[PDB]
C-alpha cells in the first residue's frame, strides 16, 4: 500500500476538527430564542451513535465519496428528551448502494430529492427482531435488489 | 500522520461507552444518594445538602435498594483518569491557576489547591493555615467549631479593630467643626 | 484490562472488556458489593458480537457469545464459582488454532451467551414520607419481596409502565444449558469492544 | 417535541419586570395519549455550523474562553473570569470558587438574585455600599463646608 | 454572512481592530457585547452592557 497512510491521515485530520450544528436565531427573533431547541439538540446528539454516524460517514466520503445518516423516532420511557420520545442518528453503511436517492435531485444535500430508498440488509434474527419492531409478519422472508455482490470469497 | 488519534477516539468512545454500563450497573445495584437541600424553620439553617439515602431491610433476609428514575442524570464523557476524587479536583485547581492571572482569584485558587493537599502531616501546617484563610475570608462555611471560632476571631478583629485612617481623620474634622458650629 | 485492549487494537484491531458484579464483604465499594473491569485476550476470536449491529460501540446488538478458556483447575474453580457439575466436562466451538506446535493447547472450553431484552415493565409510584410529594418511582420487579415492607411507611400513589431493557446471561454448551437466563444487573451487555479501523464494505464487518 | 414559548410579561403596575416564564401548552387526550400545541412561530433558528460540544455548559463556557481571549485584563475581564467560574464543572472541589464567583457577581449587582439567600447578599452588599463606604476626601471637603458656613452664620 | 448580526458582529470586530484601547474602545468592546449569541450563559453580560 502506498495510498492507504493518505486516507488514515485524512480521515485523522478530518476527526480533529469535529462539527456540529449550532442554531442562531433569526433577525427579528429574540435573543434567547434559540436556547431550548439547541439544547435539546446537544441533548440528543451527544450519545455514541451519533458520533460513530458522523465518522462512518466521514470515512466512507474519503474514502468512496459518498456517505448517509438517518434520523428515527423513538419512545423512550425512562430519561426522555420531550414528551417521551427521544430522536437519535444511527449509521449507514455502504450509502452508495443502500441509499437510492431520487435522479432528479440537483442539489448536494438532496433537498431536491422527492423520494428515497433505503436497502436494509440484515441477518435472519435481525429479520425476526425488524419484523417485531415493525408488526411484520416474520414468517414471509422478503426480498430485494441486492445492494451488494460477491466479488469477494466470502464464506 | 498525534498519529494515534483516531484510535484514540476509538478508545474515548469505548470508554463512553463503559462510562454507560458501569452507570447502569450503578443504578441497579450501587445505593444512590439523592441530594434533598432543603430550607426547613423560618428559613433557618439555609441551603445545606442532606444526601438522602434510603434503603428497606427485608424481614425475610438481605436488603434491596431503592433508586428512582431520576437516575440519568448525569452524561457520559471523556477525560483524564484520575486514581481518586481528590487528584480530579487537584488537577482542576492545577488547570484554573494555568488559567487565572496573578490577581485576587490566584490568591484563592492557590489557597484551594492547599485545602486539597496530600496526606503526610508535613503540610498539615499549610493544610491548616489555607483553612484558616479561607474562612477569616468567609468564603469557605466553617463545619467544625472550631472553625466557627477562627471566623468569629476574624469578625471581631475585622470589625472596629481595623478602623480606616483617613476616614476617621476626616470624621475627626466632622465632629470638630460640627462643634464650631455648635459654639458659633 | 484497558492496556490489553490498546495493545489488541493496535495489533489485530479489536479489544473487549467485561464488567461483572461481585460481594466484598471488605471494604465494599457500595450495598455491600464492588464492580470491577476484568480483560478478555483475544477478543477477536473470544468474543462473538451480533451480526446485525452497526455500530462500533456494538450497542445495537442484542446478544453476545462469550468464549471461555481455562485449565483443569481452571474449570473446577468455575464450578463451584457458578455453582456447576465438574465432572461433566463441557465443550464449545475452538476460538484458538492449533498452527504453532504448542506442547500442550487448552480443552476444557465453556461459553456465556448475553442477552438483551427491551420490554415494558410494571412500575409502583409512591410516596417517599421523608422528602413529602416526592411522587418516587420504584420498578415492582426489582422490589417484589419488599411490596410488604414498602407500603408499611410508603404510600402507592398509582401504577406505571416504564419501558427499560434487561441483560440475561446464559451459560452454554454444545450439548446442553447448564444455566439458563441468569438476570445481570446491568442494562446493557458489559462486553465493551475497542476496535481501530472499523467500518462495513459489502455488509460484512471489516477492522 | 414541546417547544415552549417565551412569554416574557410585566403584569401588574409595571412589576415583576422583564422575566422569563416559558409557557408550554399541552392537552392530555380524553381517550388516550397526549398531542402537542406548537403555532406556525416555529421557524424562528436558521441553522449554522459550529464546534461539537457535549451540553450547552460546555458550549457556554467555550463562549466565555473565547471572550476573555478577546477581551484585555479590565472589568470586563473580571466579569467574564466570574462568569466563567459561573458555569464550572460538577465537583464540589471548585464548590467554594462558584459560590464566591456567584456572591462577587450579586454583589455588583450584574446578577439578578433567584433564591432568597442570594437575596440576602445583595442586601448586605447594598447595606455596605452605601454609608459605610463614606468617600474620604469628600466627606473631609463636606466637612470644611459645614464649618465654614458656621464661619457664616457666626459672621 | 449568514445574517445580519453576524455581518454587525463583524463590522465591530474590524472596527475593534481599528482602535486603540481608549473610550471608543471600551464602546466598541460594549457595542458587541450588545450583538452577542442567543445563549443566556451570555445574558448576563448582554444587561451589563446595556446598562452600561
Amino acid at each position: 500500500d502506498v495510498v492507504r497512510p493518505v486516507v488514515r491521515k485524512l480521515v485523522s485530520e478530518m476527526r480533529q476538527n469535529p462539527i456540529d450544528v449550532l442554531y442562531r436565531p433569526k433577525d427579528g427573533a429574540r435573543p434567547d430564542a434559540a436556547d431550548v431547541l439547541m439544547g435539546m439538540y446537544r441533548t440528543d446528539m451527544r450519545h455514541n451513535t451519533a458520533k460513530i454516524a458522523v465518522n462512518i460517514a466521514v470515512r466512507e466520503q474519503i474514502e468512496a465519496g459518498v456517505g448517509a445518516w438517518r434520523l428515527v423516532t423513538d419512545y423512550e420511557d425512562q430519561s426522555p428528551t420531550s414528551n417521551n420520545q427521544v430522536i437519535r442518528r444511527e449509521p449507514i453503511h455502504s450509502a452508495c448502494s443502500h441509499v437510492i436517492w431520487d435522479s432528479n435531485s440537483k442539489l448536494m444535500d438532496k433537498s431536491d430529492a422527492r423520494h428515497c430508498t433505503v436497502i436494509h440488509s440484515m441477518s435472519q434474527n435481525g429479520w425476526e427482531d425488524f419484523a417485531e419492531k415493525y408488526d411484520l409478519d416474520a414468517d414471509d422472508i422478503p426480498s430485494f435488489q441486492n445492494p451488494n455482490d460477491w466479488v469477494f470469497p466470502w464464506l | 500522520v498525534l498519529e494515534t488519534y483516531v484510535f484514540q477516539d476509538n478508545l474515548a468512545t469505548a470508554m463512553r461507552r463503559d462510562g454507560e454500563i458501569y452507570q447502569s450497573i450503578v443504578n441497579d445495584i450501587y445505593d444512590v444518594p439523592r441530594n434533598v437541600t432543603i430550607t426547613l424553620e423560618d428559613g433557618s439553617e439555609k441551603d445545606v445538602q442532606l444526601m438522602a439515602e434510603v434503603v428497606d431491610l427485608a424481614t425475610g433476609e438481605k436488603q434491596v435498594l431503592n433508586d428512582i428514575r431520576g437516575r440519568y442524570e448525569c452524561y457520559t464523557d471523556v477525560g483524564p483518569s484520575f486514581q481518586s476524587m481528590k487528584q480530579q479536583n487537584r488537577a482542576e485547581i492545577l488547570e484554573l491557576l494555568g488559567k487565572t492571572p496573578q490577581g485576587t482569584p490566584e490568591y484563592q485558587l492557590l489557597l484551594l489547591q492547599y485545602f486539597t493537599l496530600l496526606d503526610g502531616k508535613g503540610v498539615e501546617m499549610m493544610r491548616d493555615y489555607a483553612n484558616k484563610q479561607l474562612i477569616q475570608m468567609g468564603v469557605k462555611k466553617p463545619e467544625t467549631p472550631e472553625e466557627q471560632q477562627w471566623l468569629v476571631e476574624a469578625q471581631q478583629a475585622k470589625q472596629g479593630q481595623q478602623d480606616p485612617a483617613m476616614v476617621q481623620a476626616q470624621g475627626v474634622l466632622l465632629q470638630g467643626q460640627a462643634e464650631l458650629a455648635k459654639a458659633q | 484490562a484497558v492496556n490489553i485492549a490498546v495493545r489488541e487494537q493496535i495489533e489485530a484491531g479489536v479489544g473487549a472488556w467485561r464488567l461483572v458484579t461481585d460481594y466484598e464483604d471488605q471494604s465494599p465499594t457500595s450495598n455491600n458489593q464492588v464492580i470491577r473491569r476484568e480483560p478478555i485476550h483475544s477478543a477477536c476470536s473470544h468474543v462473538i458480537w451480533d451480526s446485525n449491529s452497526k455500530l462500533m460501540d456494538k450497542s445495537d446488538a442484542r446478544h453476545c457469545t462469550v468464549i471461555h478458556s481455562m485449565s483443569q483447575n481452571g474449570w473446577e474453580d468455575f464450578a463451584e464459582k457458578y455453582d456447576l457439575d465438574a465432572d461433566d466436562i463441557p465443550s464449545f466451538q475452538n476460538p484458538n488454532d492449533w498452527v504453532f506446535p504448542w506442547l500442550t493447547q487448552d480443552t476444557i472450553q465453556i461459553a456465556e451467551f448475553y442477552e438483551v431484552v427491551e420490554k415494558k415493565e410494571t412500575a409502583f409510584i409512591y410516596q417517599d414520607p421523608v422528602t413529602g410529594e416526592p411522587v418516587s418511582y420504584f420498578k415492582r420487579d426489582i422490589k417484589d419481596v419488599i411490596d410488604d415492607l414498602a407500603d408499611s411507611g410508603f404510600i402507592k400513589i398509582a401504577e406505571r409502565q416504564i419501558k427499560r431493557r434487561r441483560v440475561y446471561k446464559s451459560i452454554i454448551t454444545c450439548t446442553a444449558v447448564l444455566k439458563d437466563k441468569q438476570l445481570i444487573a446491568g442494562e446493557h451487555i458489559p462486553i465493551v469492544p475497542v476496535f481501530g479501523e472499523w467500518g462495513f464494505v459489502e455488509d460484512k464487518e471489516v477492522y
